């Protein structure tokens, strides 16, 4: 039950990553902002994965 | 060895089992279409070291015999089917369900799988796909030449071309229905597969006999509760702890039997 | 070890001190008067527990 | 009933056998040879229920039951 | 060979016994309708060797004589039917019993068990099940069309369909009680059955002469307290112990006779 | 107990077994009298306080009454015969042997 | 026993567990490998359906361990340890008692 | 000398086995792709003496007669091939399995060697080797200054170059199955070799007959739950320790027949 | 009552076989074998209660019951 | 104690819900606010649930 936490942690930080990133570029000419999307990793139902 | 190392190894382990499913929660708090999970826990067996009701005398009756019970087991964890809070991202791709119908989805093997997640993309080629690159049923085209496409209510999908005052139909997006939903079979990807607990396929129009309606520019978030969950970690890491307590006891109940 | 089925069963006697006289060889045979009265071979009884 | 643990000791299944005589007619009688089939200790002075003795053409050409003579 | 190790081991017997018991309802904390167990020990024979209230002289008596015990027996392990805490779980299958009713289901064998956990599914056919896949009497059959299932306090489970103001009732939901309800013979997986210690089961409606109310969206948690079993924890340790060291005593003892 | 000659004898040890033709027997398996049969289908085998033996059957919600185990008692059980393989028999000075449903 | 192969929506029904019953348990003979073979007093293996005329359910996933109580053990490894030491002492009498008797 | 001392010395044995499989299991927590191992128990030879069912009178049977048992003996050690829970190293040389699927990589011997650890490298010669240099069977050779790996779901090994808009494939990852997964034969890093009992090599591509789905820049790491193993040294610990009591037990009963 | 447990040992399950003679006429009485059929250890001194004896159609053409002799 | 107390806090969470839907609404037209009603979840009268 460690990586499947370990993994939310990961989701976490790459959306503030993306969040950061479109921050940053808040006055950037041609700019277009970034969005994160998740999906889980059942592997065969009645057990998560992360 | 003993019976009640095995009772409280069985409790550690439902206690582990209830903590990676909270944490497999917490964990896709932000993926779009998501069912979250709840385990469900059940008695195992009881030893009739003295059956209940057994005939002492020939007219007096023993109420409630000695029945020693085992641990516990887990039946399953089940998918909490809820209407997730929509949220606007105003992308004409992203579509949202309301009621409780699922997209049909072709995987690429020839079967086919449901996906309540309406976050769509367009190919190379111009089908809508899920995120994930699989095409979506009815393999609805979108042209090259497309100004603007939208997603009504009913689930029609209409391209404008260029100086042209008139909308041009694509296709249509229909719904699928189950008898159970939870008996579906999660595949990962925000997909799932038909099993027998689920009934049959029923594919429907969204509005009529009880598919969903569909809003463009909407995407269903999940149904995970943050301040529930973590409630839950401390019930479960206080329980986890105390069955633990209860090894240790046994553990030195064990060790001052054979010291004697 | 289903196939495990009787074969026979031994004789089995009862005869006091007073009736028995032991031979030459060392097998005790019945004297003159318990012969005369038990006749000439002793029929097995079906108390003897061995 | 169908769901029943028999556990027999006096009853054995046996094959008999005979030969039909030249011009034999109904009524007449004739010797039988009758053989253990399955793990029986013995036939000694047991007794042989009617019993249809059939031909090569799965006929019954005679009747058998008797008591059964073995040697000893 | 010796009585006291006879006696010393029956304690250490009961003591396990109560370990077992303690280890077994830590492990069904998060069981849904569980009910803690606690056993109950007598004492076992006594040697009668000088009969009490014989006349020690011709005008007096023997007050209270020698009377030599052997040790101890568990008689029978009693549950505490108490309303274990509810929990919302905003499910709208999800039904807890209020008062003291149980839930009646059809095993596979053609015989009824009951239970007292809510936590029911949905079948492929439509038929409310429980989540071992027991069909739960009398028998809800949910149309395919459902928008909600309402479960009144009365236990009438009715469906609202789309596009119809009145709701259409598709059963009634009963509760089973007993005279002793302490007596069924709990097989695992969360059901009880009669037995004749348990008398008759009495069908009755969720409201009346003492059947319980049923409320939707709810479940019945374990009633185990938690902290008493901590407490019963170290009491059991420290009786192990001490019937150990008796073992012992017994043990140093024969070794001198030994030596003789 | 049912001795192999037709007489009776008489123990203490209430270690028994079920025979393939159910029955209870002792260790040595010599019938326990008179005789408790024990069915196939029985889940559960419950000696009662009074001697009483009912079996669970499954679907029954009510036990299924099989026999009585009644005992055999002595005037002066000091003067019984050890015959040997855990058995007394009725000696002179011990005779009179009296059945009885326990607890009477 | 039920299989899942890919792309079918139901399971493909493989075969059936079926428990062999018997009347009398313990008379068995434990041939060694975790296997007992039927005797003369244990006759009559009935096959059933698991559930069905008193025959046990079957859960998946988990496996009956030993019911080897060990407190009952302990003790009754002392009491036979201090048995064979009151019994050698016996022996160790009669030898005794033996030598001044032949010694004269 | 005694028959005690030999069972309880198989006992011993027995324990030391696993405790051994236990550490084992742990040491291999990092191990990518690894699955624990499990020890399978039997009992020893059953001395006769009596036999069970003779004819003991007449009409009355031996019922259950004198077995006398030897210790006991591992039978075997069987894995628990599951998916183990993913780990993301963001490396585009890793490949990690989604079902039940194998790589096949050639020893220097020539032989085929079948491992399911993703943790891939490229040779100085630009094939994809393992991290101890053993060739991914088959060929996947890289092209000189490839920017990108893009390996699909389905095992299509894509590269990326400058300059020119469509990738080109360099090869193909397959996946092989067996009908016993628990047959083969370990031989030490990462790798299992075929034998009798693990069936045949079915090649196949990951998607179809079964084969796992392949997942680029994620990790299998291995499927040891850590509680279990903790509760089983608890468990090891103290039946090695009844089983000294025991050997010491029949050491005094012999010194005490020395004596005399 | 059907739920009951009969252990009887002072009876047993026989089969009788007979001849029907030549003109046989109703009244007339002929001789019958008794033969036990599971698991009895003798017939010493037992009486053969009211069997019907059927022929080959699974009539009935005789009536037995009498005192068996067995010859010790 | 761990079930009565999670009981006051998810309905202090629905309160705070409601709440936030009010004031969400504040420019809407044809909009009616909503409030909350609690009750109590007495068994014996010994037994507060929650």
């Amino acid at each position: 039950s460690f990586s499947q936490a370990v993994s939310g942690l990961n989701a976490a930080a790459t959306n503030l990553d993306v969040i950061g990133n479109n921050i940053a570029n808040s006055a950037t000419y041609g700019f277009k902002s970034g969005t994160a999307s998740f999906a889980d990793m059942f592997a065969g139902s009645k057990v998560g994965l992360g | 060895m003993i019976s009640s190392l095995w009772i409280a190894k069985t409790g550690l382990d439902a206690q582990q089992t209830n903590m990676d499913v909270i944490a497999n929660n917490l964990a896709n708090v932000s993926t779009n279409g998501f069912k979250r999970q709840r385990a469900v826990f059940e008695d195992l067996l009881y030893q009739t070291i003295r059956q209940p009701g057994a005939q002492s005398s020939e007219q007096t009756t023993l109420p409630s015999g000695l029945q020693i019970g085992t641990g516990v087991r887990p039946v399953a964890t089940e998918r909490l089917h809820s209407q997730g809070n929509l949220s606007q991202t105003n992308n004409s791709k992203d579509v949202a369900i309301k009621g409780q119908g699922f997209f049909q989805v072709m995987l690429p093997d020839g079967t086919s799988a449901y996906t309540r997640d309406g976050s769509f993309q367009v190919d190379q080629n111009g089908q809508l796909v899920t995120a994930g690159g699989f095409q979506v049923q009815p393999a609805i085209t979108i042209p090259a030449n497309a100004l603007s496409i939208t997603i009504g209510r009913d689930g029609v999908v209409s391209v404008t071309q260029q100086g042209q005052a008139a909308p041009v139909q694509v296709g249509q997006l229909n719904l699928t229905t189950f008898m159970n939903d939870t008996g579906l079979e999660s595949i990962g990807e925000n997909l799932y597969i038909e099993t027998q607990s689920s009934g049959a396929p029923n594919e429907s129009t969204p509005g009529l006999n009880g598919a969903g309606l569909l809003y463009q520019g909407y995407v269903e978030t999940s149904n995970v509760n943050v301040a529930e969950e973590l409630v839950n970690m401390i019930q479960v890491q206080r329980a986890y702890e105390i069955n633990s307590k209860a090894v240790s006891t046994t553990d030195q109940m064990l060790q001052k039997l054979t010291q004697l | 070890p289903n196939t495990v089925a009787p074969v026979g069963r031994l004789k089995l006697v009862k005869a006091e001190g007073n009736e028995v006289q032991r031979s030459d060889d060392g097998l005790f045979r019945l004297t003159a008067e318990a012969q005369a009265e038990r006749g000439a071979v002793l029929a097995a009884d079906p108390s003897i527990r061995i | 009933p169908t769901g029943t643990n028999m556990q027999l000791k006096n009853v054995a299944a046996v094959m008999v056998t005979a030969s039909y005589p030249p011009f034999a007619r109904q009524g007449q009688t004739i010797d039988v040879v009758v053989s253990s089939m399955g793990n029986a200790k013995s036939l000694r002075g047991g007794t042989l229920l009617m019993t249809p003795l059939k031909g090569v053409d799965s006929q019954v050409y005679a009747l058998a039951q008797g008591n059964i003579l073995v040697g000893g």
